């Protein structure tokens, strides 16, 4: 492939460099339209800018935490982090978010990796070996109430059991209801006067719930869960302007008030170098 | 049940009206059934809210 | 107020004109539908799509 | 070799090697030739 | 003697002529088309009013003055009240449509000024409150009036800050969306053909707007000496290939 | 096992079933069809909303009692407010349509009574004043309510005398018009298909009604002993092959 | 596979929607027996409702 | 590839792709045609 062809002096009536940008086109002008060039080859394919590659590496999408401790006398397991859940979503952590929102609709399979590490902040004789049981709880399924409810039987709901310190990995097909996931949605769930506006209405994909299977030892053990997400088989439509201001909320476009100028001011003139 | 995803309403009204023969009286009833057309698709299995338990059963 | 054979019966009144016999939304996973076999199976899945067949038998 | 039955479980896809910027760079209704005048 | 410059668009019972055009943009290089069966889901036969809905509606005019910040209309909202298009809209459960948008602004060879005319698919607005305040319905359904970016923040309304496109992105990059400029010195109209863009084959026309049309002054209007300091901008829009489905009782929407 | 007796008519998104029909009449043995070019005059392409206008509208119900004289509806008037049919009607300059009329009245094998259901092309009514008094507009445009032949003379209204068909002809000869009887002992519905009948290819839908549908008790209703002395009669009507042409601003009509 | 075929107006002596449930059958009635439909395809096989799948986790 | 000798040790079965509701939806002795009268 040639990156530049050889081109010499020109004295024409045919001027490729004068255009009318009002038309909305970006005319494909090249170095050889306005200087004299020599042949050179590309030596490159643009492999690593493919959208599959761009969205295809694992990104941290969520960090939560649960603890193993005596539940005796706990009136609210959920509240003691005896188990915890996560209202699945991919917009909470914002590094991966800016990348996805370069597109309007996106379609992909997900590969999740879940790393779990334990901490024992206060005096323990040892490190126990805990098994985590993260289970997927889709919309309209008995949400779990204690850390050892019938829910955890999970007879119809996919669940994975792995050890703290290890990693769990599995992959979920594209579960969207439509043909693509909306990265943006300028609508409502119905024409009410006070119903929420955004995608949050849209992208209610149910939540994920984690717990330790082990009963309690004499000390307490903090287990912190990190969920990583990798898109595989990516398809993206309609590019948009990149995010400039900071994010404030999952699912709304809102930016913070009295934010700071995002364009760097010159130290000098327009004329400055 | 979800809003965005909601399916409508079903209602039924008298078009003319029920008329009973002589020597007859009172209310009459309709039985109503529901089944799915061959059209139907169900996906992404999960657990039913329709059954739960507090201790394991025994014999 | 307690489950009875009677909640399967939709009553009809003689001589009423223009009026409404019954009404329901179509959340097949809840409400009237929920205990029916259809309702009961739909609840093992997260998503449904398709046509429903609703019939009325007169008695 | 896929070891698994479902398609979601396969590895990343392979390069589009599609690449056609004209839907974005030249969505004009009447075709513009480089070198010919923009507005006639 | 055909110029890129003169054009005629006849759609239904209405025709537009421009003698000072700058080509026309067809979003993503695709022209509006009806919904194919292979893509269909709802089993209902759809209704295609054709020429009674696919004609040109001219919205009320705006006034560009030296202080203008820009205006924003949403589709199909802007047309919610135009003739039979609008009736069909409130009466069917689902509908789908593409449009031809023609923005008009003429001046003289002594004026200067340049407007950006851009179509943004799925333009989800931001609340000026920050945090996770929502933007109420009425605020994103201004109707033919559209939203005036130089109007004041209101409560439950969107933010109207132009350098941020009403969503946290910079004005400068709006050029990645199908758009055309109106530069008084060149141009006097802008025309964009919009194909139907959605993640579902057909949708509700009232709970979801699928494009915002935005006209933004970028190089300020500068009139000749002792000229009146303003120009009107007119927007005329025509639904094209419209289809409605799931007819019934007639939606009632807030406010 | 097909009987003349059971029938199903599906039109648009609406279906009717009768288990006690008496065949169906198709006026003048012709079925509704669109307007051919060879017969066309107006050069405008017409709009054919199809399934959104060609469905069944059920008008409000009447009550047959022993004192009833008969009721009269005019078309397209009776439908002037039904869904998108009606909108189209007020919004185009010209329109054209055929209809399926289904009149319903069920009783039991102890009742007796017989209604005449007849369609009269161009039913010009008479003033009860005599002389050359006219019948004002409002009076001949009752809408879905229709005209109740047992209501009182009003001023500027038509005469409501049944033995004279509201025009100086005898009830007995209405049988020369497409018609069907509903005899409680036989029948429970009447169905008539009306092709478009006019002296022009397309006309105005508001200044001219082209058929009156008339339901007239002829053998008085007789209920079984100690039965309630009345039965409701319901009329459901569906425009078929409708076409509208000459779209614009939306007619404003008296009252 | 078609999920719905195209079907238009009907004025028949052949009524598929009237049945006798006393018989114990569920007659296979479809949208196209009582409204006007357009063609649409299934795009789906019913894979995840197989009893092997239902009892297999 | 089965690594084991016994049939019980193989993975899940594969979709019946059988599907015939008529034993459940139409177990009537004399065949009913849709459109023909239910009771003659
Ligand atoms: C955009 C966008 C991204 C998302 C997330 C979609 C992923 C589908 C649901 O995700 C899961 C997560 C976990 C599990 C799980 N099963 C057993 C253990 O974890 C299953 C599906 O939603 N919208």
């Amino acid at each position: 492939t040639v990156a530049s062809i050889s081109s010499g002096p020109k004295h024409t009536q045919k001027v490729p460099i004068l255009t009318a940008n009002e038309t909305g086109a970006t005319m494909p002008v090249l170095p050889s339209d306005s200087i004299e060039t020599r042949t050179t080859y590309m030596h490159f394919n643009g492999s690593e800018t493919d959208v599959e590659c761009f969205l295809g590496r694992a990104a941290c999408v969520h960090v939560t935490e649960i603890q193993n401790k005596d539940a005796t006398g706990i009136d609210n397991h959920r509240e003691a982090k005896l188990f915890n859940d996560w209202k699945i979503n991919l917009s909470s952590l914002v590094q991966l978010r800016k990348k996805l929102e370069l597109f309007t609709y996106v379609r992909f399979d997900s590969e999740y990796t879940i790393l779990a590490t334990a901490s024992q902040p206060d005096s323990a004789n040892y490190s126990s070996n805990l098994v985590v049981q993260a289970m997927y709880v889709p919309p309209g399924a008995p949400n779990p109430k204690e850390w050892d409810d019938y829910t955890w039987q999970s007879a119809s709901n996919p669940s994975v059991f792995f050890k703290v310190g290890d990693t769990s990995r599995f992959s979920v097909p594209y579960v969207g209801l439509a043909s693509a996931y909306n990265c943006f949605y300028d609508g409502y769930s119905h024409d009410d006067a006070e119903t929420q506006y955004g995608i949050t209405v849209l992208a209610h994909m149910g939540s994920m719930a984690f717990r330790i299977v082990n009963e309690h030892d004499e000390h307490k053990t903090l287990v912190k869960i990190r969920v990583y997400h990798r898109a595989k088989h990516v398809e993206a439509w309609i590019p948009r302007a990149p995010r400039a201001l900071p994010y404030t909320s999952i699912g709304r476009t809102n930016y913070p008030k009295n934010t700071e100028p995002v364009i760097k001011k010159r130290k000098g003139d327009i004329k400055s170098y | 049940p979800d809003t965005y995803t909601s399916a409508g309403f079903l209602s039924c009204w008298y078009q003319t009206s029920l008329i009973l023969p002589p020597e007859t009286t009172g209310q009459v009833y309709l039985l109503s059934f529901i089944s799915a057309c061959p059209d139907f698709k169900l996906r992404l299995m999960k657990d039913t809210q329709t059954i739960s338990q507090t201790v394991a059963l025994t014999e | 107020t307690k489950d009875e054979v009677n909640s399967y019966l939709i009553p009809l009144n003689a001589n009423r004109q223009n009026e409404q016999v019954f009404g329901t939304n179509l959340f097949i996973g809840d409400g009237v539908f929920k205990t029916t076999l259809l309702g009961e199976i739909v609840q093992y899945y997260t998503h449904w799509s398709g046509s429903l067949r609703f019939s009325l038998m007169y008695t | 070799i896929n070891y698994y039955k479902d398609a979601a479980s396969t590895s990343s896809a392979g390069q589009s090697l599609s690449m056609d910027p004209s839907k974005f760079t030249e969505p004009v209704k009447d075709l513009m030739l480089k070198g010919a005048p923009a507005l006639n | 003697g055909y110029s890129d410059r003169v054009q005629q668009i006849t759609l239904g019972n209405s025709t537009i002529t421009t003698q000072e055009a700058a080509n026309a943009v067809v979003c993503y290089a695709e022209w509006p088309e009806y919904l194919p069966d292979v893509d269909a889901s709802d089993v209902n036969k759809t209704s295609k009013p054709d020429t009674s809905v696919c004609r040109f509606y001219t919205l009320d005019s705006k006034t560009w003055t030296t202080g203008s910040k820009g205006w924003c209309w949403k589709l199909p909202d802007a047309l919610k009240d135009m003739g039979v298009f609008g009736q069909n809209m409130f009466f069917h459960s689902l509908g789908r449509s593409g449009y031809t948008v023609h923005v008009q602004c003429n001046a003289t060879k002594f004026h200067s000024g340049c407007l950006l005319v851009v179509v943004i698919p799925e333009h989800q607005l931001a609340s000026h409150e920050g945090g996770n305040v929502s933007v109420k319905y009425t605020f994103t359904h201004p109707g033919e009036r559209g939203i005036d970016l130089s109007s004041a923040n209101e409560v439950g309304g969107p933010v109207k800050d132009v350098l941020y496109n009403m969503n946290g992105t910079l004005l400068g990059n709006l050029l990645i969306f199908p758009h055309q400029f109106i530069n008084l010195r060149t141009n006097n109209t802008a025309t964009i053909v919009i194909p139907y863009i959605n993640s579902v084959p057909i949708d509700s026309m009232t709970r979801h707007n699928n494009v915002s049309l935005m006209v933004i002054p970028i190089a300020p209007l500068t009139v000749p000496t002792g000229a009146t300091p303003s120009l009107p901008i007119t927007v005329t829009i025509a639904p094209m290939c419209t289809e409605f489905s799931g007819i019934r009782s007639k939606s009632i929407v807030p406010q």
